[PDB]
């Protein structure tokens, strides 16, 4: 199986023979030394790299991303950053007439990011550093770079890519996908591959019979439906966010503090649907604006409410060749409110997740939607808790003699991120915060402003 | 050229992704690639060890075990040993007990999990108390260093306060992971590695190999990051690949990935620190007792001198009349220690911060005042001590605390922030000014030697190298203005070579911020006999004297006549002088007794000042940083721009070390938190939001390299501000005693936040 793409400006074409590589050793084995491998799991941004396609350009992770992927795409790295005649790009010079480094070795990751920034002239720097670690400076001197370098026209031969292009399996139409899985059930289905590439570079698994769902258009479509909005599987976390900017401000606030920008570019929300995970952030607040989920198998396709997919810890209510195929979301839900507890803001995976959607016929409490991950072997209502909140007044109080009832509802685990105590307490603070917050408070340390 | 804020010898290198590190070093298609099988048990005899699933899998070429070692099996840095290879027990979780060499990295991880490894467990060592129960230590027994009589001073106190919190290790987190290379050389072996004490590894690689250091030669050009973290723990990968080079007949490259690093290698120690101090009824301090106890690991590392430097400074920046320290070495069974930045300094610097504030808090006088009252006097009959014996003669804190209370606007904001608290229900501001005092030179005073080597070729162009490895201090690029100012010529003729043992041997590791204070002045002896030798030639040629020749700018002038310093150089070749230098730094005035506690162990002391201001969220614990304001003392420094980066950097690294970073090992003795998605450091947003350094501009009252001080390690300290401060913001929840322990996650600050609301 062959691919092509651009690599830094020239054509290149490769035979795959093994699917799953990771973009990161092909480059460092072809010696395009420059993309440095830092934890080889997603988290230091240390090897990121520029794509670029119709869609425009972006900054990922190589070491998260396999070869299949790039097909039909330009690739920029670090050693690509700089004009063909070695013109240093208005953010290199200004890294170095402002000390933007010390030790060097995280410098190519934000070079690039910095660059794929400025190409669409992207201004919010903490959200689109934030998954590039550098352990010497202190950011500042990075911060200063960036501004200095923005008040610069942008390269003119990093656009000119845009003119291009014009084993394992790659469906093109989500029917030929449908078909095909239902023939081989087996098989291992990868998106945006962000929790599948840990298998092979941490639990050093192999995986054979395998698919990639990137290269349907079909299967990552936003679209507008009378009673809500479809969203396809293959739909990114990050456009996902770009959309639910307007109608879903909260979802939009939590999505900002899923991952980093470079995983919220590839990652999928039908891929952080059917991994499972009880610590997923997008279920939680799907839930809690109650949306529904859509399985697929051939030409069959059920339809349930999203809770209702996730059974046990690990298990989920999905059939041997079917695959999910979007969720739905209502047009409207200004009650969401979402929640996220780690021990650090950006990049970090919650201890506890809270979405809070309560409904209210003038000071009384119609409907309450209640949605926590992390509490549990996996993400769901608090039952008890929602119960004995309907008809009562909306107040502080009220709400803090109902908080004993999510005691009931879930018993956290105890663990690395947070003891159980603390878990349950924060369950419960997530709780008067919702009050505090719609009561108009102030509540949240992000808006403090110095 | 010393004094200007010029760029990092790499930067461009950097920018462009040019710059290599260990692990782009092209080598021969040949290459085997190694990976060591770990321990599974925290503490067992080992039982039985079949490694024929390991030769059968794919792409193995050889396989390893303590009997294959031809000879020494020991990677420590200290006098007891530390195996490489497991021998018949395991004492961590995580200890490498084979190894393997494959014709790939990832083969090589591959095979390294197919050990079928029989143990017999044994009772294991976790916990300090564990430790204390079982006396399991180091040193056969605690140390003990006592100034005056303080139970006597502590019982006729008008006030006091005693308390006791724990303080959590950290993790070095290198962007550049450990890593080495081994290429035989006819009878002998080049190393390349990322560390910094290539003569350590010299001495450790010859030794696992029988033979002679000449025989063994370690380059080393940069390393991504080392925060002390490879002062000694390249020594494995180093051994290892030497060893598999020369059973193989072949290169051998080793790097951990990430998992491996962070569950093999040491971290900053953990301490527990049990306080009473006391004062007068004015305020001032009257004595402190203070007992340490420190989690080490399974062996002694570098634990020795760390915990002698947390005793050191276990009076942070005051004048304590009476002073005890009682300091335990824990053994357990959990990775070995070792140094961070800071080595020890912290741990003991912020053991005496959190008592004075709990001894403030008590007498319901403000922090602030209490601290600036204690300091030691200004400079300039009779200086005052340390419990260590050593004149404090250059303390500076005072003005300079009163300097930065001003630009930082302290005494307004901290009412601003008194208003808006009690506004506010969910959410409080905190804010807190913490000093630092910080020794300098390692305190086993041998160490405290540098050498270099020079040389000037015929076009004139120059050749600098030294003993320090680069690590993104800016080290290479000070040396360079060093030298330049010294021979009177430009910088860019200036090349720094990499560090190599062939080049100036018996190197001590770059640390104890002595870096540029040692080899700076080796670079400055070498480069002042050169110029000696040309104005000796200058002068002999144009009759007159070798002080009226003049070396500036690339220019010389002699006699009202002015050449290039190339035409000199040239003309010196034709004549025969010598171009080349040797050139060695031994710190002066240093001595001390580390068994009494008392001497000179330092040649001076660095200072600064911080004030943060944070904010936190009552109900969870949330929270963040919002301004710092430093000012910090550099003495002359040799490049402010180099300066400023360094303080900025160690300020997170501090502040990082006392909120999110937080080290875990579940009941078995593994360590949780092994990967940076579950240990946190300081992201790009968690930068304070506003962020004030300035310098302190006063030459060294000691003769050092153009009076300037190390600036590495002591700025590291300033991070305490921000605990203070998210404790400021604990105790204006309440009235009682927040008891904030170290690392303030959000989890433990919203425990401190309960215990102030008296809510439990
Ligand atoms: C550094 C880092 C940070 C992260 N932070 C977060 C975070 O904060 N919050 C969070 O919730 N998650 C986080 N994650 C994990 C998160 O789930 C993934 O990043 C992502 O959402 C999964 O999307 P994906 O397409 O890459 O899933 P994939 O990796 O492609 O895998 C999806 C899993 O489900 C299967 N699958 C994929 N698509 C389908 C389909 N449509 N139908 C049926 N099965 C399918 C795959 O076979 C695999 O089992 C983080 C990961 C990393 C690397
Ligand atoms: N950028 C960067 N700075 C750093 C480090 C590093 O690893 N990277 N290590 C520190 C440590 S532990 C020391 S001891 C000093 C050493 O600097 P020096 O050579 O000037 O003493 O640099 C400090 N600054
Ligand atoms: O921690 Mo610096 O002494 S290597
Ligand atoms: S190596 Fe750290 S994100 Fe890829
Ligand atoms: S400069 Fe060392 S990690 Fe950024
Ligand atoms: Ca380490």
């Amino acid at each position: 199986m062959e691919i092509a793409f651009l690599l830094n400006g020239e054509t290149r074409r490769v035979r795959i023979e093994d699917p799953t590589q990771s973009l990161l050793e092909l480059l460092r084995a072809e010696g395009l030394t420059g993309t440095k491998e830092g934890c080889n799991e997603g988290d230091c941004g240390a090897c990121t790299v520029m794509i670029r396609d119709a869609a425009g350009s972006r900054a990922v992770n190589a070491c998260l991303m396999m070869l299949p992927q790039i097909a039909g795409k330009a690739l920029r790295t670090i050693e690509g950053i700089a004009a063909p005649d070695g013109r240093l790009h208005p953010v290199q010079q200004a890294m170095i007439d402002h000390h933007g480094s010390q030790c060097g070795f995280c410098t190519p990751g934000f070079i690039v990011s910095m660059a794929a920034a400025h190409d669409r002239d992207r201004k919010d720097y903490d959200d689109l550093l934030a998954g590039n670690l550098c352990r010497c400076t202190g950011y500042a001197p990075i911060l200063r770079a960036a501004e200095a370098a923005a008040g610069e026209p942008p390269a003119d031969w990093l656009q000119a890519d845009a003119a291009f292009t014009l084993p394992a399996f790659l469906p093109e139409t989500s029917d030929a996908l449908a078909d095909w899985y239902l023939a081989h059930p087996e098989a291992t289905l990868i998106a945006g591959g962000t929790d599948v590439s840990l298998w092979v570079t941490k639990a050093l698994r192999d995986l054979p019979e395998v698919a990639f769902l990137s290269h349907c258009k079909d299967l990552a479509q936003i679209r507008e439906t009378p009673d809500g909005y479809g969203i396809g599987a293959g739909v990114t976390i990050a456009a996902l966010r770009a959309f639910a900017e307007g109608p879903h401000p909260a979802l939009a606030g939590l999505l900002r503090r899923f991952a980093s920008e470079q995983v919220r570019q590839v990652a999928t929300i039908g891929g952080n649907i059917a991994n499972g995970s009880p610590i997923g952030d997008g279920p939680p607040a799907l839930i809690a604006m109650g949306a529904s989920l859509t399985l697929r198998r051939g030409q069959e396709r059920r339809r349930m409410p999203l809770e209702d997919f996730f059974l046990e810890y690990r298990k989920q209510d999905r059939r041997p060749g079917e695959f999910v195929e979007s969720v739905t979301l209502p047009k409207s839900a200004p009650g969401l409110r979402c929640y996220k507890l780690s021990k650090r803001f950006d990049q970090d995976i919650s201890a506890v997740c809270g979405c809070l959607n309560l409904t209210l016929k003038g000071s009384k409490i119609e409907t309450a939607r209640i949605a926590f991950g992390g509490m549990a072997g996996v993400p769901k209502r608090a039952a008890a808790f929602e119960a004995a909140l309907i008809g009562q007044d909306f107040r502080e109080d009220t709400i803090a003699a109902a908080l004993p009832l999510l005691a009931q509802d879930f018993t956290p685990l105890s663990d690395m991120r947070a003891s159980a105590a603390y878990r349950m307490n924060a369950a419960q603070a997530m709780a008067l915060r919702y009050v505090r917050e719609l009561s108009g408070e102030a509540v949240a340390v992000l808006e403090v402003m110095p | 050229s010393v004094g200007k804020p010029l760029p990092h010898d790499s930067a461009r290198a950097h920018v462009t992704g040019q710059a290599r590190y260990l692990d782009d070093l092209p080598c021969p298609a040949n290459t085997l690639h190694l990976a060591f099988g770990l321990s599974t048990e925290a503490s067992a005899a080992i039982t039985g060890l079949d490694l024929e699933p390991v030769r059968e899998s794919p792409g193995v070429i050889a396989v390893f075990t303590a009997a294959d070692l031809p000879h020494d099996n020991d990677a420590s840095p200290a006098p007891s040993p530390e195996p490489v290879l497991a021998t018949g027990e395991v004492h961590f979780v995580g200890q490498p007990i084979f190894l393997v060499a494959a014709t790939s990295h990832r083969a090589a991880r591959i095979a390294a999990r197919k050990a079928r490894i029989t143990y017999a467990p044994r009772p294991a060592i976790l916990t300090l108390d564990q430790a204390l129960a079982a006396d399991s230590r180091f040193e056969g027994g605690p140390v003990i260093w006592a100034r005056g009589d303080v139970e006597t001073a502590l019982a006729g106190a008008a006030h006091l306060a005693e308390g006791c919190f724990e303080i959590g290790g950290q993790e070095h987190f290198y962007l550049e992971g450990q890593a080495a290379l081994a290429l035989p050389a006819e009878g002998g072996v080049v190393i390349h590695c990322s560390s910094q004490h290539p003569s350590e590894i010299q001495h450790k690689v010859a030794h696992a190999l029988g033979l002679a250091f000449h025989d063994v030669r370690v380059e080393m050009r940069r390393m991504g990051g080392g925060f002390g973290g490879k002062e000694s723990q390249g020594n494995h990968l180093a051994i290892a690949c030497a060893v598999a080079a020369r059973a193989t007949g072949r290169p051998c490259k080793m790097r951990y990935d990430r998992d491996d690093d962070m569950v093999i290698t040491g971290k900053r120690h953990d301490f527990r620190i049990r306080y009473r101090i006391g004062a007068d009824a004015s305020g001032k301090l009257l004595g402190a007792d203070f007992v340490h106890l420190a989690r080490c690991g399974w062996s002694a590392d570098l634990s020795l001198p760390v915990c002698d430097r947390a005793m050191l400074h276990a009076d942070g920046s005051y004048f304590v009349p009476a002073l005890r320290i009682e300091s335990h070495r824990l053994r357990t069974n959990t990775q070995s220690n070792t140094a961070f930045r800071g080595f020890g300094g912290p741990q003991g610097a912020l053991g005496m911060e959190r008592a004075i504030e709990h001894l403030a808090r008590g007498m319901g006088r403000d922090p602030a005042e209490l601290r600036a009252l204690n300091f030691y006097d200004p400079p300039e009959k009779k200086t005052q001590t340390t419990h260590y014996g050593q004149e404090v003669a250059d303390c500076v804190l005072g003005e300079l605390v009163t300097r930065l209370q001003k630009s930082a606007n302290f005494t307004t904001r901290r009412a601003e922030i008194a208003a808006w608290n009690s506004t506010n229900r969910t959410l409080a501001r905190g804010i807190a000014l913490s000093p630092v005092k910080f020794g300098i030179s390692f305190t086993l005073t041998h160490l405290n030697q540098a050498g270099a080597l020079v040389q000037i070729y015929t076009d004139g162009s120059v050749a600098l190298n030294h003993g320090g490895t680069e690590m993104g201090q800016g080290l290479h690029a000070k040396m360079v203005q060093v030298a330049a100012a010294v021979l009177g010529i430009d910088p860019v003729q200036v090349r720094i070579t990499a560090t190599d043992t062939s080049k100036v041997p018996n190197t001590s590791a770059t640390a104890a911020s002595s870096g540029a204070d040692m080899n700076g002045m080796a670079v400055k002896d070498a480069c002042e006999t050169l110029r000696g030798r040309l104005a000796g030639f200058v002068a002999a040629r144009e009759g007159c004297a070798a002080r009226d020749v003049i070396f500036d700018a690339g220019q010389v002038q002699a006699s009202g006549k002015s050449w290039r310093f190339a035409e000199i150089v040239a003309a010196a070749y034709m004549a025969r002088i010598s171009l080349s230098a040797t050139g060695f730094y031994a710190t002066p005035k240093l001595s001390w007794d580390r068994l009494r506690g008392q001497g000179r162990p330092f040649l001076y002391f660095a200072y600064g000042a911080a004030i943060t201001e944070v904010v936190i969220d009552r109900l969870t614990g949330e929270n963040r940083i919002l301004r710092t304001d430093i000012l910090h003392d550099a003495g002359a420094s040799l490049n402010p721009a180099l300066d400023i980066g360094q303080i900025e950097g160690a300020y997170v690294q501090g502040a990082g070390w006392l909120t999110t970073e937080e080290l875990v090992w579940d009941h078995c003795g593994r360590l949780m938190t092994h990967a940076p998605s579950t240990y946190k450091i300081p992201a790009f947003s968690d930068r304070p939001r506003i962020f004030n350094v300035a310098l302190w501009d006063q030459p060294n009252r000691e003769e050092t390299i153009f009076r300037s001080k190390a600036v590495g390690e002591p700025p590291f300290l300033l991070g305490i501000s921000a605990f203070l401060a998210l404790h400021d913001a604990c105790a204006a929840c309440g009235p009682h005693w927040p008891d904030l322990q170290a690392p303030a996650t959000p989890e433990a600050v919203l425990a401190a936040v309960r215990r102030a609301e008296g809510r439990a």
